[PDB]
RNA sequence: AGGAGUGGAGCCUGCGGCUUAAUUUGACUCAACACGGGAAACCUCACCCGGCCCGGACACGGACAGGAUUGACAGAUUGAUA
RNA sequence: AGCGUGUGCCUACCCUACGCCGGCAGGCGCGGGUAACCCGUUGAACCCCAUUCGUGAUGGGGAUCGGGGAUUGCAAUUAUUC
């Protein structure tokens, strides 16, 4: 539910996945998404938002959840991280032919 | 001749509130009589007597073909 | 589609301007000739008027009922 | 009064008491090991939560 | 003193080589220790049908989940066990301490 | 939706005092799990909330059969102008 | 000739008789549904059922009082009286003469229309 | 080559038809018919017959605190202490 | 015997030994188990051995159908199940 609620949120903001750790009295959970000044927005305001609401709904003891939002090392071989990549290249109104080749492209670039 | 009050086919009878095994031609009479009952206060189990058909909740669609 | 049976007539709210001015009634002095009982009420105290009832007496706030 | 009616009606048992905590369907309910959660939304979620197929 | 240490896992390897890394931290401070205890393997399976209608030939899906669970023994004092059980843990592993 | 000014403002207050809060899409749960204390209902919460979004001045997000709201800089005024409070103090979401 | 009976007891010796001595007279079914308890629930429509049936009018069959409530047992106190139960189409009247005592009032009424069959 | 059979019989069960206020429906050779994880008393529920509710966000206009609007026990009436 | 399940976020509803009462379904006091810890050494059936029956729609077969009795539930009648 983490995984779903942080796509249907970072979706635009380069979204890849999630890693929880559940270390004695400070459960760390690391947002994994490429583009890390998106993520934190205005002098680490929205990552804020993000551990407000999680222990909001996860009912974690208050100040007892940490939210960091590290960066993805050669995002080209996450497929989750180019099939978001795809997507708002297609809603951006990109033929899809440029499009998707633009992405394979990248990814055989990349090291794939 | 003490055989307990469980152990009998007609138990808390509705004319006379008596316990007692019913035998041959009194059972046939005795059944008569309780069909004939549902039949007369018209409730729908001698409803379903009366026309022929299935009555303790059985799906007639398919079986009690003649 | 077309149904036979009339629909219900909703309820429309019979307002009353100044209803302050019948629960009270004011005086020529400096007092009152308040017509309406106060609900002895817990809940509501000398605030809530009882209602006039034709044949018993209601409270509207906490459902009070005092009858002849 | 409309407020003793509108939810009078009990939702101790039966599939219209529970629901699935992804889907919010009555039907396909996986209730083992307090997973609830449609069998659908289960086949969609089964690798995140680790359920492996194997054998 | 006799503290129990109840190892779980979802992935083997993960718990094999922490509960080796605590009987380490055991031998490295010189105390008795029973060894790695292997409690038997619970294999949750949820057996669910593919089709999310009714509309073709009847295949399953058969999902395990295999829970491995290990303990340890010690008979140790109680701020070396709490010493021990803090360096090198990895997300796989689950780890309790009972003192009693 | 009709319903206490009260409750209205232990909503708005409750959103103030963080930058956020969510609710269970869940119109019959009677009492709020975060705010119990001032028996606010459930459906009060995403109805007050959903009035916000409609005119823009919270962002909406739903995972599973939750809502997450997150307040935003214009919300902001119109609460701390709505509430009354000093200019002074923000939610806390802009301290770090 | 003979009056009706209810297994061994007379109609006013069944009116008078409280709900704890009416339980071990019939059958079990009827026992649990009174032992289960006398309704405080919106099922307190037994109760002013019981309160609708105490409005028997001066010398004839009484009006038509309607129900929904088929789960309802015709108890020795109801007996004479005249109950329109509900299907879905019809609120069918139904004077309930005393052999109908332990049955349910929708055990009277069908709720589905006997079948026919054609080619 | 054979083994157990099924097709016969009784019942459980799904499908057509018939019926019905309604008997909700999708699926019709293998690849529809104990299949929709569908063993439905209520809920489920989509069906049909009754009866409440707004859970009609928001922008614009008349109303309107000389009170817009809310809720409300009897009685009636209702199936209902809607 | 071997797979297993077992006290639930909301979620209300867990597996059960043990002692009395009941013919029985069951009811009652009373503990263990959030589990290789308790049910549980899971004393399962078919099987095994020893009586009765004897080719008879028979002690095969258990449908329909009458009466009664218990449980879950807000409610079981168009019979929940026993």
């Amino acid at each position: 539910e983490l995984n779903e609620f942080l796509t249907r949120e970072l979706a635009e903001d380069g979204y890849s996945g999630v890693e929880v750790r559940v270390t004695p009295t400070r459960t760390e959970i690391i947002i994994l998404a490429t583009r890390t000044q998106n993520v934190l927005g205005e002098k680490g305001r929205r990552i804020r938002e993000l551990t407000a609401v999680v222990q909001k709904r996860f009912g974690f003891p208050e100040g007892s959840v940490e939210l960091y939002a590290e960066k993805v090392a050669t995002r080209g071989l996450c497929a989750i991280a180019q099939a978001e990549s795809l997507r708002y290249k297609l809603l951006g109104g990109l033929a899809v032919r440029r499009a998707c080749y633009g992405v394979l492209r990248f990814i055989m670039e990349s090291g794939a | 001749y003490k055989i307990p009050d469980w152990f009998l086919n007609r138990q808390k009878d509705v004319k006379d509130g008596k316990y007692s095994q019913v035998l041959a031609n009194g059972l046939d009479n005795k059944l008569r009589e309780d069909l004939e009952r549902l039949k007369k206060i018209r409730a729908h189990r001698g409803l379903r007597h009366f026309w022929g058909l299935r009555v303790r909740g059985q799906h007639t669609k398919t079986t009690g073909r003649r | 589609k077309s149904y036979t049976t009339p629909k219900k007539n909703k309820h429309k709210r019979k307002k009353v301007k100044l209803a302050v001015l019948k629960y009270y009634k004011v005086d020529e002095n400096g007092k009152i000739s308040r017509l309406r009982r106060e609900c002895p009420s817990d809940e509501c105290g000398a605030g809530v008027f009882m209602a006039s009832h034709f044949d018993r007496h209601y409270c509207g706030k906490c459902c009070l009922t005092y009858c002849f | 009064g409309h407020q003793q009616l509108y939810w009078s009606h009990p939702r101790k048992f039966g599939q219209g008491s529970r629901s699935c905590r992804v889907c919010s369907n009555r039907h396909g309910l996986i209730r083992k090991y307090g997973l609830n959660m449609c069998r659908q939304c289960f086949r969609q979620y089964a690798k995140d939560i680790g359920f492996i197929k194997l054998d | 003193h006799r503290i129990r240490i109840t190892l779980t896992s979802r992935n083997v390897k993960s718990l094999e080589k922490v509960c080796a890394d605590l009987i380490r931290g055991a031998k490295e401070k010189n105390l008795k220790v029973k060894g790695p205890v292997r409690m038997p393997t619970k294999t949750l399976r949820i057996t669910t049908r593919k089709t999310p209608c009714g509309e073709g030939s009847k295949t399953w899906d058969r999902f395990q989940m295999r829970i491995h669970k290990r303990l340890i023994d010690l008979h140790s004092p109680s701020e070396i066990v709490k010493q021990i059980t803090s360096i090198s843990i990895e997300p796989g592993v689950e780890v309790e301490v009972t003192i009693a | 939706m009709l319903m206490p000014k009260k409750n209205r403002i232990a909503i708005y207050e409750l959103l103030f005092k963080e930058g956020v809060m969510v609710a269970k899409k869940d119109v019959h749960m009677p009492k709020h799990p975060e705010l119990a204390d001032k028996n606010v209902p459930n459906l009060h919460v995403m109805k007050a909330m959903q009035s916000l979004k409609s005119r823009g001045y919270v962002k909406e997000q739903f995972a599973w059969r939750h809502f997450y709201w997150y307040l935003t800089n214009e919300g902001i005024q119109y609460l701390r102008d709505y509430l009354h409070l000093p200019p002074e103090i923000v939610p806390a979401t802009l301290r770090r | 000739f003979r009056k009706f009976t209810y297994r061994g007891v007379d109609l006013d010796q069944l009116l008078d008789m409280s709900y704890e001595q009416l339980m071990q007279l019939y059958s079990a079914r009827q026992r649990r549904r009174l032992s289960r308890g006398l309704r405080r629930k919106q099922h307190s429509l037994l109760k002013r059922l019981r309160k609708a049936k105490k409005e028997a009018p001066p010398m004839e069959k009484p009006e038509v009082v309607k129900t929904h409530l088929r789960d309802m047992i015709i108890l020795p106190e109801m007996v004479g009286s005249m109950v329109g139960v509900y299907n879905g189409k019809t609120f069918n009247q139904v004077e309930i003469k005393p052999e109908m005592i332990g049955h349910y009032l929708g055990e009277f009424s069908i709720t589905y229309k006997p079948v026919k069959h054609g080619r």
